[PDB]
């Protein structure tokens, strides 16, 4: 099909999105939850991935790398260490919530996510890493953990399939970094969360120096349902490579904020009218979007227009789909402050253990405060522009790629508006 | 069919400093025995 | 023999161990990377990020210091990339570092400095102040002016891995990451005295050396050290007929880098 | 402001007085065991947590304690406890408000929630209430834009706040009564307000759409 979007309450994943219904063992298996999962797991680990790589799952961190290439990596012989999955629940990117009511509503949906994941990959027990300031919902996870082990869904002899597996939770401390897939490891290990270099990979060297997969919560908690329903169910949505359903966040200037599940490739328009409500004060009133949380670059009203909310169309527009974030900006805002804001956050949650990134994102929000003014002069809007370009590609993980991009989208399409400030500022002292 | 109006998710109003902590505690009976380097540590 | 594999340096082929990595196999072709954190004798940091170098028919730079070569391999140590990769991650190296160099004892042998002349730009585009972060007092042998430090953590490994000291480290995180101690605590190792050498900087130095001399003064007397047994080979600095300091002198079989704080 | 080293103090030494309490100590084991064996420096986080929840902030003698529970060097405590943010290396108030400003929060006006806090207690952020009741801090994001402008004040998250809202919550915890998490708006947690636009038909229970062979 070449039109995406009203997606059917019956071909929803994530039944208990708003927390209308029992969250624990009793709701989640009216609901469908562990349901056949012995017989997923005896189908065995190549069954397994070869639904994910069927399905064209892409991962839900922001990243978007196919799912099952990647969960394949530890489709190997053991070497005598042990194999860890590690869910990645630190959800730390301004925009993104949509991680936080998976664990509070559909926590039985992520516990069974991790044994089919892990015995895809082979692994002994997961660790699910979950922010620090999440605690109530870290301690929604643990009820929903302690109802498994009791039931004999997890543990020794899981689902009576003869296979072992552990569930732990670990708790952040504080740190966006951390969500970073090597920080996190890091973290887990009892060490600063200032991410490692690659190789190794972690399906060779990970949490303890063990094959390791780090995946998403939104990533691991579907998986179930892909088995169960097949990779030809989940591939029938979203444009090709694009492919599934997804939990959108809109936020910022819009009547209705709110988390809501609809197929990949809806227009981002379509998305915005349909679930939020609308931009406050009318489509006419919208500004710019960032539709992928803070990493991805804004867009302006025009290409919003006709753009799709899917993987590769908004790589032609020259931003990204990110964590499916989106953040509204009516003409009311102001669109350097707002961006300034967000090299503050990437300021002071860089980890500071590479120079691009531990100078040259202090140095990019010094500039953007004096942006916000009009306290420069139009040669360094360019001069920013270098610099932003020489922190990305040249820093050891995302974070600093993710700082960058942020002030491009801005100096891309709102150069004007920077060197009317600076022209106002000149003449209110001149 | 279930009531689907009201709020379901109102256990965590009554949760405590150490809810997480009782229930790691409570539930280190079901874990299985953890895997070893071999060595006490890698000697700090 | 069959273990060795080729990889390339600039279209000149080399024959390298499995494992060697990019900044290793350029050393064979006489081509040194710049480097700041990267020492061979401690464990590999990939945190400062000039030795940044393109690899043929791949568009993102590799850290030739941390990545292991592969077969075939083209590693474009001069190209146009790899020159912009290295003056960029200078700029960010010198925009909070300070303008210390007449008052600072590392002038004239300070590899930021030389390092600056051979790769970086020749001039500055920061417009902003400068960190400045308060200093740690560490004992009676090394003074530390830590806002010239640029983190590259060779003196955390040494502690760790060579003088098995697990007293230094990183406090804070972003531009307000600070290397020392957190409390107030003295390094008082035998081997102590050697973070002066390793680190790039003028920000750990020598109390008892401060101020007396510059490096173009001195006299280098190649010799061994006789305050024990080991007969570490030595450097000994003098102008004008006075000895200045001692440094190490390298002995793969003997001290390789290293001296004792009393031969020191 | 927040400096990153320790200077010494009569309140906050290596001689101010910290254990771990015997009921707390049961539960040091359970974390420990969570890992491989020789590799307890991963409990370092969870452990220094625990200690703050115990003590309310973390003296330098609470993490020496830490370090010699777990047999790992000071410093290497230290590290952790000056990177994470929600370790409190200076004592806080009662109630820890803390008050996100990211942009999603910040185009819903948190600015107007952070002005009625402050005038409302006579501080600013970054500053305690003389009786030691509130500290007030402003936060990055929190991962609850959709229903911001939000506060977490301690472990619970107060969501689709005005003005009025916030005063009404402080005005509990000076009482000594708990207000309870949640949007004060209407909704109940993330819902698109003025309706469900999806998920209002039942969910379709065990074994729908199940591919055969399975
Ligand atoms: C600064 C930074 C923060 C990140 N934060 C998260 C996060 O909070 N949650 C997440 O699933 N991924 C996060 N990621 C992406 C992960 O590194 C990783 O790609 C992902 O968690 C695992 O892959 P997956 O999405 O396919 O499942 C972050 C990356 C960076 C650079
Ligand atoms: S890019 Fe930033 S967050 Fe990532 S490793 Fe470098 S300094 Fe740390
Ligand atoms: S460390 Fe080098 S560049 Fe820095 S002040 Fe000293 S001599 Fe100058
Ligand atoms: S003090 Fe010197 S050796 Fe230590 S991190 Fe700073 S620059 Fe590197
Ligand atoms: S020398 Fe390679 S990154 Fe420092
Ligand atoms: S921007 Fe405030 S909770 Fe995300
Ligand atoms: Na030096």
């Amino acid at each position: 099909k070449t039109s995406f979007g009203s997606l059917k309450d019956e071909d929803r994943i994530f039944t208990n999105l708003y927390g209308r219904h029992d969250w624990r063992l009793k709701g989640a298996l009216r609901r469908g939850d562990w349901y056949k999962t012995k017989e997923i797991l005896l189908k065995g680990p190549d069954w397994i991935l070869g639904e994910m790589k069927t399905s064209g799952l892409r991962g839900r961190g922001g990243a978007g790398f196919p799912t099952g290439l990647k969960w394949s990596f530890m489709n190997k012989p053991s070497d005598g260490r042990p194999k860890y999955l590690v869910v990645n629940a630190d959800e730390g990117e301004p925009g993104t919530c949509k991680d936080r009511e998976i664990m509070r509503h559909d926590p039985h949906k992520l516990v069974e996510g991790c044994l089919v994941g892990g015995r895809a990959m082979g692994a002994r027990a997961a660790y699910i890493y979950i922010r620090g300031e999440f605690y109530n919902e870290a301690s929604n996870l643990q009820v929903a953990i302690r109802e498994a082990y009791e039931a004999g869904l997890i543990g020794k002899n899981a689902c009576g399939s003869d296979y072992d597996f552990d569930v732990f939770v670990v708790r952040g401390a504080g740190a966006y970094i951390c969500g970073e897939e090597t920080a996190l490891i890091e973290s887990i290990e009892g060490k600063q969360g200032k991410p490692r270099l690659k190789p190794p990979f972690p399906a060779d060297v990970g949490v303890f120096g063990c094959p390791t997969t780090v995946a998403n919560v939104e990533t691991v908690a579907v998986s179930p349902t892909i088995c169960r329903r097949g990779g030809t169910w989940f591939a029938g949505f979203g444009r090709e490579r694009n492919s599934g359903t997804k939990l959108f966040n809109i936020s910022g200037h819009v009547n209705h904020p709110c988390t809501v599940e609809e197929e990949m490739s809806v227009p981002l328009k379509e998305l915005i009218e349909k679930h939020a409500g609308g931009v406050t004060g009318g489509w006419d009133n919208l500004l710019a979007v960032i539709p992928g949380g803070s990493s991805t670059p804004l867009i302006p009203k025009s290409v919003c227009e006709t753009v799709l909310m899917d993987f590769d169309a908004l790589v032609q527009a020259q931003t990204g789909l990110g964590t499916a974030a989106v953040i509204v900006m009516d003409r009311s805002t102001d669109i350097v402050k707002a961006i300034a804001r967000l090299i503050e956050f990437y300021k002071h949650e860089s980890c500071g253990q590479c120079t691009p990134c531990r100078e040259g994102v202090d140095w990019m929000n010094k500039v953007m405060a004096r942006f916000v003014k009009g306290d420069a002069r139009p040669a360094e809007i360019d001069s920013l522009w270098e610099i932003s370009k020489q922190i990305e590609g040249h820093t050891i993980c995302a974070l600093g790629d993710g700082a960058a991009w942020p002030v491009q989208g801005l100096i891309r399409h709102f150069r004007p508006e920077l060197e009317d400030r600076m022209q106002r500022f000149a003449q209110q002292h001149r | 069919p279930t009531d689907t109006t009201t709020y379901k998710n109102l256990q965590h109003h009554d949760y405590n400093t150490y809810t997480f902590l009782d229930l790691n505690l409570d539930l280190s009976k079901f874990r299985l025995p953890q895997p070893s380097s071999g060595r006490e540590s890698p000697r700090h | 023999a069959s273990n060795l594999i080729e990889v390339f340096v600039d279209g000149q082929s080399v024959m390298v161990e499995p494992g060697t990595t990019v900044l290793q196999a350029c050393e064979k072709v006489g081509m040194q990377i710049p480097r700041f954190c990267y020492h061979e004798r401690l464990s590999v940091a990939g945190n400062c990020r000039m030795c940044l170098v393109e690899i043929e028919k791949a568009p993102k730079v590799v850290a030739a210091c941390a990545m292991p070569v592969m077969k075939g391999w083209n590693i474009l140590t001069n190209s146009e990339k790899s020159k912009k990769a290295r003056e960029g991650v200078m700029e960010f190296l010198l925009a909070n570092h300070p303008l210390d160099c007449p008052i600072c004892d590392q002038g004239g042998e300070c590899d930021l400095q030389d390092q600056s002349m051979m790769f970086g730009s020749d001039r500055s585009r920061f417009l902003e102040g400068k960190r400045a972060v308060e200093d740690k007092n560490i004992g009676p042998l090394v003074k530390t002016i830590m806002t010239r430090c640029i983190q590259c953590t060779r003196c955390i490994r040494f502690a760790s891995e060579i003088a098995g000291v697990d007293d230094l480290g990183t406090t804070g995180r972003g531009n307000d990451m600070q290397v020392g101690t957190y409390i107030e605590k003295m390094f008082m190792s035998e081997l102590s005295g050697n973070v002066i050498d390793i680190c790039p900087v003028g920000a750990l130095t020598s109390k008892p050396y401060a101020f007396t001399a510059r490096p173009w003064e001195t006299r280098k007397t190649e010799s061994i050290d006789v305050m024990d047994a080991v007969g570490s080979n030595i450097v000994v600095s003098t102008r004008t007929g006075e000895v200045m300091r001692i440094l190490p002198r390298m002995h793969e079989d003997i001290n390789e880098e290293w001296i004792s704080d009393k031969t020191r | 402001g927040a400096l990153f080293v320790h200077r010494d103090t009569p309140e906050n030494n290596p001689d101010t007085p910290f254990d771990f309490t015997p009921e707390n100590y049961k539960r040091i084991e359970a974390i420990v065991k969570n890992y491989p064996e020789g590799h307890q420096a991963a409990a370092v986080l969870p452990v220094l947590d625990l200690a703050q929840r115990q003590n309310g902030w973390l003296p330098i003698s609470a993490m020496n304690k830490v370090a010699e529970v777990l047999q790992v060097p000071p410093m290497r405590v230290y590290e952790v406890a000056t990177f994470y943010t929600m370790y409190n290396r200076k004592p806080v108030g009662k109630y820890h408000i803390q008050v996100c400003t990211t942009t999603p929060c910040m185009l819903r006006d948190s600015d107007s929630i952070l002005e009625t806090l402050q005038r409302k207690l006579g501080i600013k952020v970054g500053e305690t209430t003389p009786d030691k009741l509130f500290t007030l801090i402003e936060v990055e994001c929190l991962g609850a834009c959709v229903n911001a402008p939000m506060v977490q004040i301690n472990d619970n998250y107060y969501e689709d706040l005005t003005p009025k809202d916030i005063e009404e919550i402080i005005d509990e915890l000076k009482a000594g009564k708990v207000p309870k998490p949640g949007p004060r708006s209407g909704r109940f947690c993330c819902e698109p307000a003025g309706g469900l636009t999806s998920l209002t038909e039942p969910p379709k229970g065990p074994g729908f759409g199940v591919q055969a062979g399975l």
